[PDB]
RNA sequence: GGUGAAAAGAACCCCGGGAGGGGAGUGAAAUAGAGCCUGAAACCGUGGGCUUACAAGCAGUCACGGCCCCGCAAGGGGUUGU
RNA sequence: UCGGGGCUUAAGCCCAGCGCCGAAGCUGCGGGUCUGGGGGAUGACCCCAGGCGGUAGGGGAGCGUUCCCGAUGCCGAUGAAG
């Protein structure tokens, strides 16, 4: 059931329950959260308005956690200037449960 | 020291490369009538002798 | 099983002997003996001599059979160099490198 | 993650050339040459359709072009700038005129050349009667 | 109290030279690596911003190549949606063109009618 | 400048003219074997994995794919085709 | 050789229009740091708004090396430094 859902500024399709990783959220460790945001479905849930009206995808916040430490580093030539800076983004482990439109 | 002079240290890669055809080639030998010994073609040989 | 043999401190240039060794690498013992015999190079004599002892060790210390061994692997290594002066025109003095080698040869039982 | 394509059978095509304006034709030929028309597009892999053209000599061209248009062949030697007008091309090998137009509109890279192979051109018609031949306009 | 250079410098070096492993020639065997890493760092940070524009266009082509098959400009298509008031098709997920064509098709029809 | 706690400094056999090795033997340890503690880097070499003979390059970076490698998978490592 | 291909009721020039592409700008979601305001009697921590290209320079806060007190201590062959 290809149901889209925008969360964390970005939106993605959602299968009938599956492991997914999304932007950080203010949910309990292993609780449940509903994303009223939903677009389309398995049988052509045309999204009239920007977002489908009565409908919702729910998922269990499997857990939080930071990720790979990407390394940003600036440098300008002929001019003593260099900046080493590490940065690792946070992300919640949204395990999809219910996909009821 | 004079006019012609290497402009850059030749990389180890480009170096080894030039030494491509540098490799040796094994001698050519054949069994003799006398001993089973290996003689180079068109030759006599010690510890074997010859005829005519 | 394998039988080593090493010639340390051989007054001869590595690049030079590498050529000879490269000839015999992974060859039947009797095959090699012949190559070194008629191969035209100074490096032969040294490699042959160490190759030859490599066999003796294979036999008199490792129960191996002469009629069944080969060159599992072999290689020369660069040892210390003898630096020497060299009078050059107009006073310039150049240091010449009489290099040295560490010939290694290792034999092995063929198959079964 | 965006779709990751897999091996696909080469879709051949048969194209006419009578009355077709040189360039306007070359554009489409190019666009079809790379799989840039099919929505399963991927620059990386290169999987454009095998375009085959016929009736090259038939190609139209506006204004003073048969007489004006000049082609440059530079050899490594001095004064080797040898230049040939359009009329002469159609006299000798006319297929060239369409080739040197398509080739120019393909990308510059290694696969761009791999694409120039997908393009077959003759004037007759009568291609090598292989198999596919889905005509088009 | 004299303070030798000691270990300090050697660690700082191999520390960097480890990062620089996998490069070409001296470039991965010395202080050349540093220069190389400088360039790399700046490349990544720029190719990070690029990676966005990369897929922006990657998708666009796909979408356009798809609705052009139904018979319209990508420009025409999008205008219909912007009018229809459907932010839904984020250009990324317009990849429906390959997954569930039919859904894309009905999205097309929506834009057709949405226009006029 | 520096073997080791001690010279216990390697008898005897084997290859070799010798040098040097291979066994044996001492030692906790012998890649502690004698300009011998530790033993880094440049630099030379042997074996293995990925790779390269239509290709244009400050040598990297971003992406996808292929091959090999750790894990059951999800993942990660190495390599580089476009 | 107009960047090239190539373009002629144009892929050129003028006039009117709609749409789309397009930057590290602006928005969205997440995270730093600092400054300001609040909760909080409070220290504390949380929330809200804003600032954060940079050479010569000025300012602030750290990290590591050697050595001394802490040592008649503590770790250390079940392995110190490197
Ligand atoms: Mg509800
Ligand atoms: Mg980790
Ligand atoms: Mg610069
Ligand atoms: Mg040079
Ligand atoms: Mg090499
Ligand atoms: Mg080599
Ligand atoms: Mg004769
Ligand atoms: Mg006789
Ligand atoms: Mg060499
Ligand atoms: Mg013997
Ligand atoms: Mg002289
Ligand atoms: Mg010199
Ligand atoms: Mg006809
Ligand atoms: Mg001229
Ligand atoms: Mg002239
Ligand atoms: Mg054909
Ligand atoms: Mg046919
Ligand atoms: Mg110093
Ligand atoms: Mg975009
Ligand atoms: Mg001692
Ligand atoms: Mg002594
Ligand atoms: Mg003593
Ligand atoms: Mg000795
Ligand atoms: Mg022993
Ligand atoms: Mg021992
Ligand atoms: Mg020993
Ligand atoms: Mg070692
Ligand atoms: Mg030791
Ligand atoms: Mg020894
Ligand atoms: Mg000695
Ligand atoms: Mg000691
Ligand atoms: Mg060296
Ligand atoms: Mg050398
Ligand atoms: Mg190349
Ligand atoms: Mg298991
Ligand atoms: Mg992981
Ligand atoms: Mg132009
Ligand atoms: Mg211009
Ligand atoms: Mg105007
Ligand atoms: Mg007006
Ligand atoms: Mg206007
Ligand atoms: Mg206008
Ligand atoms: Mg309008
Ligand atoms: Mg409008
Ligand atoms: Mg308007
Ligand atoms: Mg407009
Ligand atoms: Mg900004
Ligand atoms: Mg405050
Ligand atoms: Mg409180
Ligand atoms: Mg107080
Ligand atoms: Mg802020
Ligand atoms: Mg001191
Ligand atoms: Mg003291
Ligand atoms: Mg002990
Ligand atoms: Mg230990
Ligand atoms: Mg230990
Ligand atoms: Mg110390
Ligand atoms: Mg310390």
């Amino acid at each position: 059931m290809f149901a889209i859902v925008k969360t964390g500024g970005k939106q993605y399709r959602v299968e009938p329950g599956l492991k997914l990783r999304v932007e950080k959220l203010d949910a309990e460790p292993g609780a449940t959260v509903e994303l009223p945001v939903l677009l389309l479905g398995g049988e052509k849930t045309v999204v009239g308005t920007p977002v489908v009206e009565g409908a919702s995808v729910v998922a269990e916040v499997l857990g939080h956690g930071r990720g790979k430490k990407i390394l940003v580093s600036k440098f300008k030539a002929k001019v003593q200037y260099r900046r080493k800076k590490g940065h690792r983004q946070p992300y919640t482990e949204l395990l999809i449960k219910e996909i009821r439109g | 020291a004079k006019h012609p002079v290497p402009k850059k240290k030749t990389s180890k890669a480009r170096r080894d490369a030039r030494r491509s055809h540098h490799a040796l080639t094994p001698p050519i030998l054949v069994p003799c009538p006398e001993c089973k010994a290996m003689k180079p073609p068109h030759t006599v040989c010690p510890e074997c002798g010859y005829y005519a | 099983m394998e039988a080593k043999a090493i010639a340390r401190y051989v007054r001869i240039s590595p690049r030079k002997v590498r050529l000879v060794v490269d000839l015999i690498r992974g060859k039947s013992l009797e095959e090699a003996r012949n190559i070194l015999r008629y191969t035209n190079k100074r490096g032969a004599y040294f490699v042959a001599k160490v190759l030859e002892s490599a066999a003796a060790n294979a036999v008199n210390n490792h129960d191996m059979l002469e009629d069944r061994l080969y060159v599992k692997a072999a290689y020369v290594d660069e040892g210390p160099a003898l630096k020497r002066v060299l009078p050059r025109a107009r006073g310039r003095a150049d240091i010449i490198k009489k290099r040295t080698s560490h010939i290694t040869v290792i034999l092995g039982e063929k198959h079964g | 993650k965006t779709y990751v394509p897999k091996q696909v059978e080469p879709r051949w095509v048969l194209i006419d050339a009578e009355g077709k304006t040189l360039g306007r034709l070359a554009t489409k030929i190019a666009t079809l040459l790379r799989g840039k028309h099919r929505p399963d597009w991927t620059p990386n892999v290169a999987m454009g359709d095998f375009v085959v053209v016929v009736n090259a000599d038939k190609i139209r061209v506006t204004g003073k072009k048969l007489e004006q248009k000049i082609y440059t062949r530079y050899s490594g030697y001095p004064g080797g700038l040898k230049k040939i007008p359009l009329e002469k091309m159609l006299a000798t090998h006319p297929e060239r005129v369409l080739e040197h137009a398509v080739k120019g509109m393909l990308p510059k890279g290694p696969l761009g050349r791999r694409l120039f192979k997908r393009l077959k051109v003759y004037a007759g018609p009568d291609h090598p009667h292989q198999a596919q031949r889905p005509e088009k306009l | 109290p004299r303070a030798k250079t000691g270990v300090v410098r050697r660690r700082k070096h191999k520390k960097i030279l480890k990062l620089a492993k996998g490069y070409w020639g001296l470039r991965s065997k010395s202080r050349k690596a540093r220069e190389t890493l400088f360039a790399a760092g700046n490349y990544a940070y720029a190719h990070r911003k690029r990676r966005k524009r990369d897929f922006r266009r990657l998708w666009i082509v796909r979408i356009n190549a798809a609705c052009r098959q139904h018979g319209l400009n990508y420009s025409t298509f999008i205008h219909g949606l912007k009018k229809a008031g459907i932010e839904v098709d984020r250009k990324n997920l317009a990849d429906l063109a390959v997954r569930e064509p039919q859904v894309f098709a009905e999205l097309v029809e929506r834009a057709k009618a949405a226009q006029g």
